[PDB]
RNA sequence: AGUGGAGCCUGCGGCUUAAUUUGACUCAACACGGGAAACCUCACCCGGCCCGGACACGGACAGGAUUGACAGAUUGAUAG
């Protein structure tokens, strides 16, 4: 009998997460990422991103 | 436990307003009238669901006698800034630990419940 | 762990303890059925259903918190 | 059309009308059908406890398309209802008991529905 | 562009569609020894080349698995109907295909070898 | 009538722009439109970053991954719909190219 | 678990006559795709589904917090028996001859 | 074009093909059999022709069975 | 060119806290886990719903298992 699971979470970073996981503290949103910054790392490959220098 | 000339040596405005007309007042003009704090209170946070609440706060106010304060009112929100209608209540303030019972006064008009009650110590280090 | 445990009776769920579900109608000679604590009228309800006679709120039950007489 | 028993057809009915989730089980969707024209159908039983559950229901049904066929044994009823999957040693929704209870909506093409259907319109 | 997303955005886009498939069919087609997709945008289909050593199971059959295998595909991931088209892609070397092969190597390893 | 049509091209991989860059320029000519050449818009370097290491106790290792996607445009003044016929057809791989009726 | 077998056969159904059911997990969520149990956090689109799988006849596969059911034979055969519908009726998962 | 298959039944290739398929020649298709002395029922192997006239036959004898096997002619 | 000194910042030790969530300890913990977290989150504390016991088996059970709620009691929540 819920009528309480939920809050209002679109502020900060109490509101969002990671795509593979659950993650905060570096929650890269630029671009449409909505990936955390350590899960991330493993995914870099299929995108396009490079570092040459 | 109620309105002006009781609980109020501290006489006139608060921030602007005097808390002798504003126990005559609504709380509606006071979020207008010089209580910006107040205001992004009343007006952005705008009566912000604790009606049942609110209720008991009005209901423990009737249901004591009216030469005495509410029995209990307690609540877990302590970011509620005291209204006209609110003063009198005996309110239980909680601190994410415990309830911290305060009657709300003439003076106390403009200040948040989470201002008498504590989260945190006078720190002591053996001090 | 870091505060919150409780325990249960059916505080978890509801049993309201019997339900007097509705069984309730004067019958006589077959067949007609009476009124018995009141038969509320409602587009949500049907055509059977009944208050809880729960004096001066008659809650009808089919109404999901409302129509509740209160005489 | 066709010429199957009328019972082992109360069984079916009930069967189906149970699959069609709108056989009324029970007083309480039966008066809040049986109170309506939805009720076509309304086989009741005579083992019903305090058979004025049956005179409840019968009550109930000289209102809005009056059915009055009877049978025994509100466990066999309940069976031809489906509350108990038959082929257990027990079920967690083993036989009990759905005395009397309302069929809106046969909902079905032939013998099964059509014989007693045929039949209630030769008794009614 | 406008009014899309930006073609900044579009071409970060075209890569998030690229990861959540091949992990996606990491987990399942790992039986078809998983060598990789292959999304061919071509116009009005979207020709997927399913990159395997053992192709034997992307049809099952008479095409019964691509029509769920597609149904993944198509359906979630936002295509119209003839649009994701399946097609098989039977690798001509293997040895060559490290993937399949710590794929075929697991089929030793965890498959059981010494 | 002719039709000044803009053909933008967009990708991230230059010689693979390059080489379908070459494909529209000759084609309008090959089958004649304009032929007009590229007008190469700049470079965006999409540079995020990031950090190297994960629950960074020890030393501050940053990393940094660029993307660029390479923009240019093609105004062909030239009849309309086989602005579009000749261009658009035979190139499926790699590259956007984006044929846009307006600068009319 | 509650929501009996008329809003679970809206979920048995949709599995069987496509090939495929997909859902997400979160707990601020409430939706699922596909027709669901419209505005709900994760339960009865999948847990009538759960309650299937557990029973055998369908493989949900996931990535990337959703969920793919994929329709075995078997729920081509339960569910075919399931809704009393003639025994074929190619459940979208042969009807291209590759 | 080539019709890549990881199974290829009895009728398998090197002129088990060269009436099968097809009608029109071949080249050459390698197979891991050596389709002479065993008669071994196996498939790992592929099948090349010229594509002339072989697409219409091998599309509608796709996803079939010779033996015990499942002809996967998906062109490239 | 400074830092350390100064004020303050942030991170950490320590203490303190009901909680000051946790990771780390020379380089290779320490304005470090883009860690600018109000509550939300949150780990932590102090409290509450709810079950996510799906399924294999079995029992309650259509007379009501369960649901829903008036309104009251309750409570941070007239949150049946």
């Amino acid at each position: 009998q819920q009528l309480y699971w939920s809050h209002p979470r679109k502020f900060g970073q109490g509101s969002r997460s990671c795509r593979v996981c659950s993650n905060r503290h570096g929650l890269i949103r630029k671009y449409g990422l909505n990936m955390c910054r350590q899960c991330f790392r493993q995914y870099a490959k299929d995108i396009g991103f490079i570092k040459l220098d | 436990v109620e309105q002006k000339k009781k609980r109020t040596f501290r006489k006139f405005t608060y921030r602007g307003v005097d808390l002798d007309q504003l126990l005559d007042m609504s709380y509606e003009q006071l979020m207008q009238l010089y209580s910006a704090r107040q205001r992004r209170r009343l007006s952005r946070g705008l009566r912000r669901k604790q009606h049942s609440l609110l209720k008991r706060l009005r209901k423990a106010k009737k249901e004591a006698p009216p030469m005495e304060k509410p029995e209990v009112v307690k609540t877990h929100l302590r970011d509620m800034i005291i209204l006209p209608e609110m003063v009198g209540s005996m309110v239980g303030v909680y601190n994410g630990k415990t309830f911290n019972q305060v009657e709300i006064k003439p003076e106390m008009i403009g200040h948040y419940l989470g201002e008498f009650s504590i989260t945190y110590k006078p720190v002591k280090h053996g001090r | 762990k870091k505060s919150y445990t409780t325990p249960k009776k059916n505080k978890h769920k509801r049993k309201k303890v019997k339900l007097a579900v509705l069984k309730y109608y004067k019958v006589d000679e077959n067949g007609k059925i009476s009124r018995l604590r009141r038969e509320c009228p409602s587009d949500e309800c049907g055509a059977g259903v009944f208050m809880a006679s729960h004096f001066d709120r008659h809650y009808c039950g089919k109404c999901c918190l409302t129509y509740c007489f209160n005489k | 059309g066709g010429v199957m028993d009328v019972n082992t057809a109360l069984q079916e009915v009930l069967k189906t009308a149970l699959i069609h989730d709108g056989l009324a089980r029970g007083i309480r969707e039966a008066a809040k059908a049986l109170d309506k024209r939805q009720a076509h159908l309304c086989v009741l039983a005579s083992n019903c406890d305090e058979p004025m559950y049956v005179k409840l229901v019968e009550a109930l049904c000289a209102e809005h398309q009056i059915n009055l066929i009877k049978v025994d044994d509100n466990k066999k009823l309940g069976e031809w209802v489906g509350l108990c999957k038959i082929d257990r040693e027990g079920k967690p929704r083993k036989v009990v008991g759905c005395s009397c209870v309302v069929v809106k909506d046969y909902g079905k093409e032939s013998q099964a529905k059509d014989v007693i259907e045929e039949y209630f319109k030769c008794k009614k | 562009m406008a009014v899309q997303i930006s073609k900044k955005r579009k071409f970060v886009a075209d890569g998030i569609f690229k990861a959540e498939l091949n992990e996606f069919l990491t987990r399942e087609l790992a039986e078809d020894g998983y060598s990789g997709v292959e999304v061919r945008v071509t116009p009005t289909r979207t020709e997927i080349i399913i990159l395997a050593t053992r192709t034997q199971n992307v049809l099952g059959e008479k095409g019964r698995r691509i029509r769920e295998l597609t149904a993944v595909v198509q359906k979630r991931f936002g295509f119209p109907e003839g649009s994701v088209e399946l097609y098989a892609e039977k690798v001509a070397t293997r040895g060559l295909c490290a993937i399949a092969q710590a794929e075929s190597l697991r089929y030793k390893l965890l498959g059981g070898l010494a | 009538a002719i039709h000044r049509i803009r053909i933008t091209l967009t990708s991230r991989n230059v010689k693979s722009l390059e080489k379908v860059c070459a494909d529209l320029i000759r084609g309008a000519k090959e089958k004649n439109l304009k032929v007009k050449g590229p007008v190469r818009m700049p470079t965006k370097t999409l540079r995020i970053t990031t950090r190297k290491t994960p629950c960074g106790e020890g030393s501050k290792t940053w990393d940094r991954f660029q993307m660029r996607i390479h923009k240019r445009l093609i105004d062909l003044h030239s009849p309309s719909e086989i602005v579009k016929q000749i261009t658009s057809i035979s190139i499926e791989p790699g590259v956007e190219v984006e044929v846009t009726i307006a600068d009319a | 678990m509650l929501m009996p077998k008329k809003n679970r056969i809206a979920i048995y159904e949709l599995l069987f006559k496509e090939g495929v059911m997909v859902a997400k997990k979160d707990v601020h969520m409430p939706k699922h795709p596909e027709l669901a149990d419209k505005n709900v956090p994760n339960l009865h689109v999948m847990k009538a589904m759960q309650s299937l799988k557990s029973r055998g006849y369908v493989k949900e596969q996931f990535a990337w917090r959703h969920f793919y059911w994929y329709l075995t034979n078997e729920g081509i055969q339960y569910l075919r028996d399931y809704l009393h519908l003639p025994p074929e009726i190619v459940p979208a998962t042969l009807r291209r001859s590759r | 074009y080539t019709a890549f298959l990881g199974n290829l039944p009895y009728d398998v290739t090197e002129e088990s093909i060269k009436e099968f398929f097809r009608g029109l020649n071949i080249s050459a298709v390698r197979l891991p059999r050596e389709p002479s002395n065993p008669e071994r029922l196996k498939g790992f192997g592929y099948a090349e022709f010229e594509d002339l006239d072989s697409l219409l036959s091998a599309l509608s004898l796709n996803e079939e069975s010779l033996g015990n096997r499942r002809i996967r002619v998906d062109v490239a």
